[PDB]
């Protein structure tokens, strides 16, 4: 612990327990964007991957991290959800 | 750019002011219609404060006086019946009784009134600074019909005095369509223009048959009263009145030149250019002799033969920019400060 | 040409004169004073009609309309004539708002910030003000571009009016990428330091505002402002961007003389705030005469870690002898360290806590009251009735101190206050056991919208006392007088003055002047006008900063002109009174020294410069003025 | 800036 | 004109570039259209990249290439602006400081070497253009070094990503990949640390 | 100005791409065309504008 | 201050 | 009187 002010910290985008819910398989990735933003950061190495990580780190009272990996196909369609809402 | 020195000139005889009396604060540097008038042997004239005087025209000695508060009395004093009418900045035209001063009726009309008042068949016209005309009746008060003139976005201050002929109402606008109205109803024969050019109109006149009208920096031209098409034109323009009689035209142009002009086809008999760019009033006729003013208070007689000065004058010290009046063998000119001189 | 008149037709609920006393075209000028003038332009005129617009709309007239406006001319072109055509309608009371659309889940504030007194008068600018309120609300949420329209709907049977408002957030935008232009020498991570707003993660229209004044807090810029513009074909990404220009902060200056009062002098100065662009605070200061060596080398880095932790130390060395060749007269040695570690506990609260060090080596010191009472408080009895003494002394510091800072700029502040609190104590096993305090604050109040006339309350207060039957050693003493202090006085004269034995004199000339010296037969003890400050001091100031009557636009913003008055007095907490009947009382904090004057301060290339000129309208006995003074920095 | 007085010289940096 | 031309051009090649300053725009004000004047135009182009008049240099380049574009001596021109341009820009390193002139410099030799292949000056525009693309490079990294200090690892990633997209070949995005793998570590993807720790491992020699 | 600081800028070098991935698609606005190396450079080049009659 | 009566005048030597 | 300030001169021409 520090007595030291550190300001509010967030990263990434800001997923909400609704859309993480509407989100599906089988769905093309152009409205994947419309119903949950711009991911902030995605696969440059070759996989049509998108990452929609929700980074805060609030003062000294723990970091709080959700991520969810969207896994898409040649044709942009969704094949896979991974949704990890913990460290 | 420079006003034109003083001319001397052998005056033939000496003019007088028979009598002179101020009104009030008077019209000042402020630019107004505002101009007294003659009927039955007196003369009434009103001030932009607001006090309104009655004078004998014999005497000069006050009868009785009122006063409408800054009321801001726009609108020449036009006297005609039992009635008074005078139009006010505050789009108000006054009619107060012609024997005692009091008020007959007041009603609001549709913008500010800055023309002067002109009765016939029972209706008073007035020619609003917003464009659009308006009737109001003599007895009542009420307006029976508003005529819609155009305006453009810049004009300039005074609005055109309708002339009424053979049951229509004559007018200029500020955009210089000169328009005729029926007196019954408002409705409107024709309009025809006549003209940063501003093309600003001023009051016409009829003698018999054709209409005469004369825009700011426009052209004289000459308009049948029926049909309403163009007759001859001439490239002269102003903004004052000028006056009609026998087969001259007299007026005073855009740089206050003095000039006579035929009715057949406006070719010009003489030019008197002494009096170039100082401010000169709207010509009016006595004794036979063409009488204007000046800002500075001198005024010019000028014979009609051939435009030769007959005599001048130093009058008032606050200089005369409105309409002088000339009735009955008097004529009567209200200065700037509102003191109202009778020439002899 | 210019405005014969301005008319008003048609209102009958406020006079003709009141509507146009708002206007900026002016219908009448005063011929007592000079406010203004009557030439007309096209582009004030819609001005003025908005603002009879406005006018009207905030006083219920919901259904207020301008017919028509007809401007005019006379005949001879010079007077202008405007007259203006008024539809008032009817005065309308606001029963209620009706909120729509989607409100992105934040209805409970929405709600609540366009709520309103039930049946209140309509007033437009109350309509526009709750528009932008709601984009503000929205935009710290990241909905950056929201789209919002109110119309106003009437009922003329019940003559009130309700507000249906239409509220649609859009998207959440994100910030990608956080630019800065124009830190040409301060690098990079000194402007992205003071960020709130941070790059990968939702927009803060407040974190953005928050980074911007911090910025500006932070002294090394000027005319710091940002735009958001969206990155092209994204729905929701946006690129911040920060515009800077850069002064040349601090000053620094060397001078090398011979021959002069002090003899052969080498005087340097060092100040920078942003050394080099890295952010450091480093302060070199020297001089080298026949009287004095003096050399301190402070260093501070601000950002020491990433919270914003602040590690400072400053270095010294200062020896000053009174003669140059007998070394009999007043020597005085002083050199210490002072190490110092300061880190925000809150987003404009500062804490600060280092220890000092300080060694004092005193000889031959001409025997003076205060000092006298010094020495007998650390246990030493030397003779009064010469100049052979000497006294030395090692103290150990626990420096602590408390900085307030919600100034609206670091430079030439226009809004809120600053607060300065530093404070010191004697860790046990020191030679002297004392505490010091020491508060500043300066406030500054606008009086404008513009905030160009700002009114600014400085008062700074200084306490030290001795600690255990000791007293405070006079090397810590307060002076006031100058620049830094009360104007219109002599640097650092204001306060106690020295009260001197009857004493053998060193290397006495008899062709010079000496306080007591038993050479010129003082039989007692002397009163002079020589200044040894005082253990408590209390100045305060009231500054009214004006614009520069003469300056252009280009130079305005650096260069300050202010009128001031000043308020200080220093006095001598220990002094006996009694013991010393005749001789002034320098325990009274009731003799306050005032002066007012005229200061202007110079952002100049050669540094910031401060010149000053002050009449003490209240001065008392054994006090000199300077009335022009000057400083070479801040 | 620099000024040299009589055997005195004085200089301020700009920059 | 000559009486005073002769004698700036002699000085100019001296060395007394203030008051050359001087003769150039006496020739220049008073003769407007003579023989001389891109010639005189061009030696104040020189006098004000030698001297330290760099806007004043940047603007007569402005108001030369807009004059006449058709002019021979093009490469020359051009070859001038990415020398100011960088002159703007700059023994401690200054790549973190503000990138906007090296990166218009960077545009300006690359026109330059696009437009005017066989040009004489296209080597050295070459070397400058490596040059400018490394100190980008390392501006870059600055910024992600930082971001990796401060904790945004979003913010790491996006900026290092950026940098093998726009500067795949540089040292400093060699240095900054284990920037993206040690942000990728602390936000708990594995999987992208693994692949950014083989692309180190694939250059680390 | 006449600074050679630029000489001993390091050599540009590709990106080896380990098998099974791709590195990210490169953007063409920062490409620097190879070029002829004839040519005089630092203090060996001319900076003084050419002669022209 | 310092009092230099060599030279007449106080020598300000505190910082 | 000499000034330094970017020129080298005197301020005035001295004896």
């Amino acid at each position: 612990e520090r007595v030291v002010y550190r300001p509010d910290i967030n990263q990434g985008n800001y997923l909400t327990a609704n859309d993480v819910s509407k989100i599906r398989v089988g769905m093309t990735q152009q409205q994947v964007a419309y119903a949950l933003g711009t991911p902030l950061m995605s696969d440059p190495f070759g996989t049509n991957t998108w990452f929609y990580v929700f980074r805060q780190q609030p003062g000294h009272e723990g970091v709080t991290q959700q991520t969810l990996t969207l896994t898409f196909n040649s044709s942009g369609v969704l094949t896979n959800i991974d949704n990890k809402p913990a460290l | 750019v420079k006003m034109s020195p003083l001319p001397t000139v052998e005056n033939q005889f000496t003019p007088t002011t028979a009598w002179s009396t101020s009104v009030g604060s008077g019209i000042g540097n402020f630019y107004s219609n505002l101009h007294p008038a003659l009927a039955d042997n007196v003369v009434y004239a009103a001030d932009r404060a607001g006090l309104v005087k009655a004078l004998n025209a014999d005497d000069g000695k006050e009868i009785w006086s009122v006063s409408l508060a800054p009321a801001l009395l726009s609108g020449g004093v036009t006297v005609s019946g039992g009635h008074v009418y005078i139009g006010s900045e505050k789009a108000q035209v006054y009619a107060l009784n012609t024997s005692d001063g009091t008020v007959a009726w007041q009603t609001k009309v549709a913008g500010e009134a800055l023309s002067r008042p002109v009765v016939s068949d029972g209706l008073v016209l007035i020619h609003t600074s917003n464009g659009q005309l308006q009737a109001l009746n003599e007895a009542d008060g009420a307006v029976k019909w508003t005529v819609n003139l155009d305006m453009p976005s810049l004009s300039l201050r005074g609005e055109s005095a309708p002339t009424t002929a053979f049951g229509a109402a004559v007018v200029g606008g500020d955009n210089g369509r000169v328009s005729a109205v029926l007196m019954e109803q408002g409705q409107m024969i024709w309009q025809q223009r006549i003209s940063r050019l501003s093309d600003v109109d001023t009051t016409p006149v009829v003698v018999n048959g054709v209409v005469f009208a004369l825009a700011y920096n426009g052209n004289l031209t000459a308009l049948d009263l029926r049909s309403g098409q163009i007759m001859w034109k001439r490239e002269l323009g102003s903004v004052n009145d000028f006056i009609v009689d026998g087969n001259r035209i007299y007026l005073v142009d855009q740089n206050d030149r003095v000039m006579a002009l035929t009715i057949d086809g406006g070719v010009t008999l003489w030019t008197q250019s002494d009096l170039l760019h100082r401010l000169l009033t709207s010509p009016v006729l006595y004794n036979g002799n063409l009488v204007v003013g000046d800002s500075e208070g001198y005024l010019h007689w000028i014979n009609v033969e051939d435009g030769r000065f007959v005599a001048q004058q130093k009058v008032d010290s606050s200089g005369f920019q409105t309409e002088p009046v000339a009735a009955d063998g008097k004529l009567l000119i209200q200065a700037k400060d509102g003191t109202v001189y009778s020439i002899t | 040409a210019e405005i014969q008149q301005i008319n008003i037709v048609g209102n009958h609920a406020f006079t003709t004169d009141e509507l146009i006393s708002h206007f900026q075209l002016r219908d009448e000028v005063p011929w007592w004073n000079v406010v203004g003038d009557r030439k007309y332009q096209k582009q004030k005129l819609a001005g003025d009609l908005e603002t009879l617009r406005s006018y009207y709309l905030d006083r219920g007239y919901a259904r207020f309309n301008i017919d028509s406006t007809q401007v005019s001319l006379t005949p001879d072109k010079k007077g202008i004539y405007v007259t203006v055509n008024i539809t008032e309608g009817d005065q309308y009371k606001l029963s209620g708002v009706e909120v729509s659309g989607n409100l992105a889940g934040h209805s409970a504030e929405i709600e609540q910030l366009t709520k309103i007194e039930p049946g209140e008068l309509y007033n437009g600018t109350k309509v526009t003000k709750m528009e932008d309120d709601i984009k503000k609300l929205l935009g710290r949420y990241g909905y950056a571009y929201p789209r919002v329209q109110s119309m106003p709907e009437i009922n003329d049977a019940d003559k009130t009016v309700k507000l249906r408002v239409n509220v649609d957030a859009g998207n959440r935008f994100y910030v990608r990428k956080i630019r800065f232009e124009g830190n040409d020498t301060s690098k990079d991570a000194v402007l992205r330091r003071e960020m709130r707003q941070m790059e990968g993660a939702w927009l803060g229209s407040d974190l953005v505002d928050q980074g911007k004044e911090r910025l500006n807090r932070l002294g090394f810029f000027e005319t710091v402002d940002t735009d958001t513009q969206r990155v092209p074909g994204s729905p929701d990404q946006v690129d911040v961007v920060y515009k800077v220009k850069e002064r040349n902060t601090g000053s620094f200056n060397f001078g090398i003389g011979y021959g002069t009062e002090s003899g052969v002098s080498f005087q340097a100065g060092v100040q920078q705030d942003n050394w080099l662009g890295t952010g450091y605070a480093v302060g070199i200061n020297g001089t080298k005469n026949d009287y004095q060596t003096y050399a301190e080398l402070s260093v501070t880095n601000p950002y020491f870690t990433v919270d914003g932790v602040s590690l400072g130390g400053r270095l010294f060395y200062n020896d000053f002898q009174a003669d140059d060749a007998d070394l009999s007269d007043y020597t005085n040695k002083s050199y210490g360290t002072d190490v110092t570690l300061g880190f925000p506990i809150n987003e404009y609260n500062s804490l600060r806590a280092g220890l000092g060090y300080v060694h004092n080596s005193l000889s031959n010191m001409q025997p003076q009251v205060a000092m006298w009472r010094y020495l007998y408080s650390m246990g030493e009895h030397p003779s009064t009735s010469d100049q052979d003494n000497s006294f030395k002394t090692d103290d150990f510091t626990f420096n602590y101190g408390w900085t307030y800072n919600k100034l609206d700029r670091g430079y030439f502040p226009t809004d809120g206050s600053r607060v300065n609190l530093t404070g010191k104590v004697t860790i046990p096993g020191s030679d002297n056991e004392y505490y010091k305090v020491t508060l500043d604050t300066a406030t500054y109040v606008p009086i404008d919208d513009d905030h160009k006339w700002v009114v600014l309350g400085r008062t700074r207060w200084g306490y030290g006392d001795g600690l255990g039957g000791k007293e405070m050693p006079f090397y810590e003493n307060f002076y006031a007088g100058g620049s830094s202090t009360v104007r219109g006085f002599q640097s650092n004269t204001i306060g106690p003055k020295a009260v001197y034995f009857p004493h053998q004199a060193s290397n006495y000339d008899p062709d010079y002047d000496y306080e007591c010296a038993t050479q010129d037969g003082a039989k007692d003890l002397c009163k002079s006008d020589d200044a040894v400050g005082g253990n408590a001091m209390a100045v305060a100031s009231l500054e009214f900063i004006t614009p520069t009557p003469f300056i252009s636009d280009k130079y305005a913003n650096s260069v300050r002109t202010s009128f001031f008055w000043d308020m200080g007095t220093v006095w001598d907490t220990n002094w006996d009174s009694s013991q010393y009947s005749g001789y002034p009382d320098y325990s009274d904090p009731s003799n306050i020294r005032m002066s007012a004057g005229i200061a202007l301060q110079w952002m100049s290339p050669l540094g910031p410069l401060v010149f000053s000129y002050a009449q003490p309208f209240k001065k008392y006995d054994g006090d000199k003025a300077e009335q022009f003074q000057f400083n070479i920095g801040k | 800036f620099g000024t040299i007085h009589k055997r005195r010289f004085r200089y301020w940096f700009c920059g | 004109p000559n009486e005073i031309y002769a004698t700036a051009q002699q000085k100019l090649q001296d060395g007394n570039w203030r008051q050359a300053i001087t003769q150039l725009e006496a020739l220049d004000n008073r003769y407007p259209f003579g023989p001389y004047s891109q010639q005189v135009q061009l030696d104040l182009i020189y006098a004000y990249y030698k001297n330290a008049d760099l806007p004043l240099a940047q603007a007569a380049i402005d108001r030369f290439i807009r004059l006449n574009p058709t002019h021979p001596n093009i490469d020359y021109v051009m070859y001038m602006r990415g020398l100011t341009n960088m002159a703007l820009d700059d023994g401690v390193d200054r790549s973190d400081r503000d990138p906007q002139h090296a990166r218009a410099a960077f545009s300006d030799f690359s026109k330059l070497v696009r437009g005017y292949p066989n040009s004489q000056y296209t080597t050295d525009a070459t070397k400058r253009l490596v040059f400018l693309k490394d100190r980008l490079a390392k501006y870059e990294y600055s910024v992600a070094e930082y971001y990796t200090e401060r904790g945004a690892w979003v913010a790491v990633v996006n900026r290092v990503e950026g940098m093998l997209r726009d500067y795949p070949d540089t040292q400093a995005t060699r240095d900054a990949l284990p920037l993206m793998e040690n942000a990728y570590r602390q936000m708990q993807m594995n999987a992208q640390a693994e692949k950014v720790a083989k692309i180190i491992a694939a250059n680390s020699s | 100005s006449g600074d050679e600081a630029y000489l001993e800028a390091a050599p540009l070098a590709e990106l080896h791409a380990p098998a099974g991935m791709i590195l990210p698609v490169t953007s063409g606005d920062y490409a620097i065309p190879v070029t002829n190396g004839s040519g005089a450079v630092g203090k060996a080049l001319d900076i003084r504008p050419p002669a022209q009659p």
